[PDB]
RNA sequence: CAACAAAUGUUUC
RNA sequence: GAAGACGGUCGAACUUGACUAUCUAGAGGAAGUAAAAGUCGUAACAAGGUUUCCGUAGGUGAACCUGCGGAAGGAUCAUUA
RNA sequence: CGGGAAACCAAAGUCUUUGGGUUCCGGGGGGAGUAUGGUUGCAAAGCUGAAACUUAAAGGAAUUGACGGAAGGGCACCACC
RNA sequence: UCAGGGUUCGAUUCCGGAGAGGGAGCCUGAGAAACGGCUACCACAUCCAAGGAAGGCAGCAGGCGCGCAAAUUACCCACUCCCGACCCGGGGAGGUAGUGACGAAAAAUAACAAUACAGGACUCUUUCGAGGCCCUGUAAUUGGAAUGAGUCCACUUUAAAUCCUUUAACGAGGAUCCAUUGGAGGGCAAGUCUGGUCGCAGCAGCCGCGGUAAUUCCAGCUCCAAUAGCGUAUAUUAAAGUU
């Protein structure tokens, strides 16, 4: 039980607890703002950003595609950030010098599926909506 | 400014068992979403929660006596309990369908004055229906016990008498204007 | 409907170096289909694809022969310099 | 490592023959649907002891 | 009675 | 009874160094990482054909080799004189 | 008896029926006992000790084959003699 | 955010504290180290006939810049209160409308017979067969039975209006007065589909699908789920007895 029981002893429980709280990745991340110091988005949850070049990527195995997506100067913090392009053909959508809107996977900042080393998604170019882009509702505007 | 929810989801969400007896709820009672039946076991939860506190307190003490005793009067007014009950022990032992039983929508099909849990709704939130001096347009309402007696169809709607109908009154202008005369 | 390519030098593990007759060497991968029964070599014929990425690399969909070679004057692809 | 193409981009979606949209019906408003759901999955609905059956089934 | 060598390498499966 | 004015106190501000904290440019260099279908060796899961591994020191294309003291998580829970 | 995932364990028992005292370390795996500052050291090195990034298994135990230049093994001129 | 224990947030309709471009000083007055006072410097900006001169929206609107992100350059002191010499004036305090899917409440887009039929427990019959209650659909159209959403004399609201809550005259046969957004291989609710492609495009948080009979794709058809809402990203919490 590790761990006094005394009915003193409140300080050695309550600092115990505080020294090891740190190894919770969550509550690390928290306590060092992480997300304000080393992470591209600032500790925001989208992030705008000009499109610079159009790569495809090549997925990991076992998979084997070529995967679309863009590198983009995101204009907050003028970090270079590489972002998935996704549904078919809607690289279409984005040409170099674009602007773009774009968000995190939903994997807590881990990279998804056989997509390697991008973390981000294209949401908004046209300032206009990929799946609205995609569908045909809305157009490339100009 | 102050406001509240009034509904709460089931920690889960697919588990046929539980979506069978709400699509029943939802048929026998008239009913019209499973929000229309979440709205209702979050209702029960709440006063079933009320009901548990008070009956761990002990019995005389004057904050279980004077809220008790009130919760009793209150679920007994709407009718949705009864005496015996009437005491907490019996409303830990209670359930849904009890308050569901008492809104409009059941009552105007269970006195003939719609024959349909269906008509029922479509008549309540169409004007054609008072309690008492009023018209009440809920079918979501809460029918209180000597309330009962005081539902009827509303003075004019034409049940209810007053002319026919916007369409009815269309019909005796349809027989009017080409088969009387031109 | 693209060129062709030629191998010039093995990396391995879904990795090889090859030349492009225009004089474009880049790294191409093998193709899943014909990596099945092909096993690209340092001195053959060979078909990469390659689309709108520059071109700096392709992936290898097809192997080619070499008795076919002295056709390949007939191919109509390598000049009288091949 | 990249190198390689697009060319291909978008081929299925541009391949797929568009379909009509035909048509037909309007199904119902609130609660009436759920009427009708609950009529023809539960009283319609009697159900065989079939070792049962299907919602989204062809022969 | 005691003791004793050995390399590498093509596919979905 | 004003401007002004003697000397002082508070002291913004300015100029030059020191100090401390935080952040950030950089030719090039060297790590680690990915990783992965490459090249050269065979270093150490079956006693892996030199049992393995730890501490430590020197040395080697590269795995690694070797001495000195440990351990068995070994290939011995035994040795019958 | 009872514990434990089991191997096992008279302590590794008296742990969901979770509470005798006290002390220490851990929170997926890699990056790494690495970077960086402090400290100790003549030196070799030791202590304290991150991150970026990387990745969906790392790992434990038991069960069973397959397989062995492990032991008792056999069997056949598709094996030897 | 709910076992209980707890876990996290709190600038933000109240209280206490602090500031009005940055710093510092001061006058007045009972009360100020005040900036819708002043004064200097410091940083900014403006007018000028170039000597001069005048300024501070972290007030209300509005505008630039910033960004993931946030409304009228609108009406009134009638309410609520405040101030003054004041019953009487004045108040971007404050009310009032406009914008407003933060988000929360109520909950429309169609109800009832009839034929017509399709059917099942019940009864009768040796069986065939027939009757029968409870009814649901599903057409066939009927048939009578309906209500605001719009529109609109009148009237209400209120400072005056708006909207609500009020109503004469209009307003429901579907092709509507036309409901959506995600999913249908596993977890996971729902295609042992049809056309197309053939580890391509794509899908896929995770496991995994697609290499020619694809229940994962791309489309339809059909079906599910939540429903005037639903998907997605993210902080954080529950789940987590993984602090």
């Amino acid at each position: 039980m590790g761990k006094c029981r005394g009915l003193r002893t409140a300080r050695k429980l309550r600092s115990h607890r505080r020294d090891q709280k740190w190894h919770d990745k969550q509550y690390k991340k928290a306590h060092l703002g992480t997300a304000l110091k080393a992470n591209p988005f600032g500790g925001a949850s989208h992030a705008k950003g000009i499109v610079l070049e159009k790569v495809g990527v090549e997925a990991k195995q076992p998979n084997s595609a070529i995967r679309k997506c863009v590198r983009v100067q995101l204009i907050k913090n003028g970090k270079k950030i590489t972002a998935f392009v996704p549904n078919d053909g809607c690289l279409n959508f984005i040409e170099e010098n674009d602007e773009v809107l774009v968000a995190g996977f939903g994997r807590k900042g881990h990279a998804v599926g056989d997509i390697p080393g991008v973390r981000f998604k294209v949401v908004k170019v046209a300032n206009v909506s990929l799946l609205a882009l995609y569908k045909g509702k809305k157009e490339r505007p100009r | 400014w102050v406001c509240r929810k009034t509904y709460v989801t089931p920690r889960r969400p697919f588990e046929k068992s539980r979506l069978d007896q709400e699509l029943k709820l939802i048929g026998e009672y008239g009913l019209r979403n499973k929000r229309e039946v979440w709205r209702v076991k979050f209702t029960l939860a709440k006063i079933r929660k009320a009901a548990r506190e008070l009956l761990t307190l002990d019995e005389k003490d004057p904050r279980r006596l004077f809220e008790g005793n009130a919760l009793l009067r209150r679920l007994v007014r709407i009718g949705v309990l009864d005496e015996g009950k009437m005491k907490l022990d019996y409303i830990l032992g209670l359930k849904i369908e009890d308050f569901l039983e008492r809104r409009l929508q059941t009552q105007v099909f269970k006195l003939g004055l719609a024959k349909s849990i269906h008509h029922a709704r479509v008549l309540i939130r169409q004007r054609h229906i008072r309690v008492r001096k009023q018209v009440v347009n809920i079918p979501s309402f809460i029918v209180r016990l000597d309330s009962q007696k005081h539902i009827d169809f509303s003075l004019r709607s034409p049940y209810g008498g007053g002319r026919p109908g916007r369409v009815k009154r269309k019909n005796a202008k349809k027989g009017q204007g080409g088969a009387g005369a031109g | 409907g693209q060129e062709y390519a030629q191998v010039i030098k093995m990396l391995g593990n879904g990795r090889l170096e090859a030349m492009c007759f225009d004089g474009v060497k880049r790294l191409c991968h093998i193709r899943g289909k014909l990596r099945k029964k092909v096993w690209i070599n340092t001195s053959d014929i060979i078909l990469v694809g390659l689309r709108d990425y520059q071109d700096n690399k392709a992936d290898v969909i097809l192997k080619y022969n070499a008795d076919e070679a002295r056709s390949l004057k007939a191919y109509g692809e390598l000049p009288e310099h091949a | 490592k990249v190198h390689g193409s697009l060319a291909r981009v978008g081929k299925v979606r541009g391949q797929t023959l568009k379909v009509a949209k035909q048509e037909k019906k309007k199904k119902r408003t609130g609660r009436a649907k759920r009427r009708m759901q609950y009529n023809r999955r539960f009283v319609n609905v009697v159900p065989t002891f079939g070792k049962k059956k299907g919602p989204n089934a062809n022969s």
